[PDB]
């Protein structure tokens, strides 16, 4: 259904991937990455 | 010293020739006996440090700047008789 | 900047030769009868050190690599505050840390050293 | 190697971050603690710090025994005389 | 002449500056620290701090 | 050896009446030295408890 797809070693050198899904929105210290 | 001993000591002349007689007899029981094997001791002496010398070879790593062999290949290279330095 | 020539028959590249009695310089191919007439007596370029100012490189379509940094600095033409901004891509060792901005809409590079 | 976290892929350090980004967040600094809790790039990057002295170790032992031994081989019959020499 | 003067100098290895150690030496404080982790992990890191004001070296672990 | 790369040896072993107590009357299966936390770091150990 296109929802997950498979990433190699090598796709990875042209992809953004956003770690939590939380921090796709616009204790440790986690900082909200600029992009 | 003359004034070191009557100004700063105050030593009598009991505690003199007792300090005399125990510097004499503790620096004639320093010497080495005959007989002993030196060469391994100094071989282990140097050699038992070089092996944990690796561990903070690379501190000089820290400095890029300062690319100059020390550690183990530069023990390694005097060792050899290198004629071709790094 | 010396330029190759080629020969207009074999594609060739043209040689220099003199000539004494007219004392000009000529282009002859080796492979055929072809000579035409230097325009300059500059020849060939052997340069040492390369004096030449960071290139952002290859710019087309460079608006859509998502790996690609933005920023809100305002163009100077277009006046758009959306653009894309890179490091210089030539791989010199002693190369400076001086940004390069490609804008998005009018595609147009300047750089964050404003120098007169 | 005595140098922060170098670019392994081309321009970055790890696939979160974007091309030509120099903060220290993203170039190997762990500004939590042991109590706190580590993030995982800050993960990653410790992790690689420990590989690089349990790799010392594991083959340094080998190379010092070997001049430990040159060493004692070289200097096994050297003996104090009654002569003092 | 002024730019050729400056660029035929040495690189200056300076060092972070703090107050806390003793030097053995002349037990002036200046003395800059560097600490890692270069002893086998079942040990804890070592430092090495040195004199900026005489020249001695040690080292804690 | 427990979770965290802290592994010993039985060094002696004691009967119930040897052991500290509680004031509820609880007995430690068994006792480590506190000489072993600091230099290891291994807080996660101290958490887990």
């Amino acid at each position: 259904e296109g929802l997950v797809e498979y990433i190699d070693a090598e796709e990875e050198e042209s992809i953004l991937i956003a770690m939590q899904p939380e921090d796709l929105e616009p204790k440790r210290i986690r900082v909200s990455h600029h992009a | 010293a003359t004034r070191r001993v009557l100004q700063e000591y105050r030593l009598t002349k009991q505690a003199f020739d007792w300090v005399l007689s125990n510097i004499e007899a503790q620096f004639l029981r320093s010497v080495v006996h005959p007989g002993e094997m030196v060469g391994v001791l100094a071989a282990q002496s140097i050699g038992e440090p070089a092996t944990q010398m690796t561990l903070n070879t690379f501190h000089f790593a820290g400095v890029a700047s300062k690319k100059v062999t020390s550690g183990v290949p530069r023990l390694k290279e005097i060792l050899n008789v290198a004629k071709n330095m790094k | 900047m010396t330029t190759f020539r080629f020969c207009r028959d074999c594609n060739n590249m043209l040689y220099p030769r003199e000539d004494k009695e007219n004392n000009r310089l000529l282009f002859e191919c080796r492979t055929c009868s072809y000579v035409e007439e230097a325009g300059s007596p500059l020849v060939y370029r052997h340069e040492l050190i390369t004096n030449i100012g960071e290139t952002a490189g290859v710019v087309q379509d460079i608006g859509s690599d998502p790996t690609l940094p933005r920023s809100d600095r305002e163009c100077p033409k277009c006046h758009s505050r959306e653009n894309v901004f890179f490091q210089s891509q030539q791989r010199r060792k002693d190369t400076s840390m001086v940004l390069f901005f490609v804008c998005l809409s009018c595609s147009h590079i300047f750089t964050s050293d404003q120098k007169n | 190697e005595g140098k922060r976290i170098a670019f392994g892929f081309v321009d970055r350090t790890l696939p979160h971050f974007s091309k030509d980004d120099y903060s220290p967040e993203s170039k190997g600094f762990v500004e939590n603690s042991y109590l706190r809790g580590l993030t995982p790039q800050e993960f990653f990057f410790h992790a690689m710090g420990g590989r690089e002295g349990l790799i010392d170790t594991a083959v340094k032992t080998a190379e010092t025994g070997y001049i430990q031994r040159r060493l004692v081989k070289a200097l096994e019959d050297i003996m104090v005389h009654y002569d003092n020499t | 002449a002024k730019q050729n003067l400056y660029n035929a100098q040495g690189a200056t290895i300076e060092r972070s500056v703090t107050d806390r150690f003793t030097c053995g030496k002349c037990k002036e404080k200046k003395v800059s620290y560097y600490q890692l982790q270069t002893r086998s992990a079942d040990e804890p890191l070592t430092t090495f701090c040195t004199c900026e004001a005489c020249g001695n070296r040690w080292k804690f672990s | 050896a427990s979770r965290h790369g802290q592994k010993g040896t039985i060094g002696i072993t004691y009967r119930r009446e040897d052991m500290p107590f509680t004031a509820e009357g609880i007995v430690p299966d068994l006792i480590i030295n506190p000489h072993a936390i600091p230099s290891r770091m291994t807080v996660a150990h101290l958490i887990e408890c």
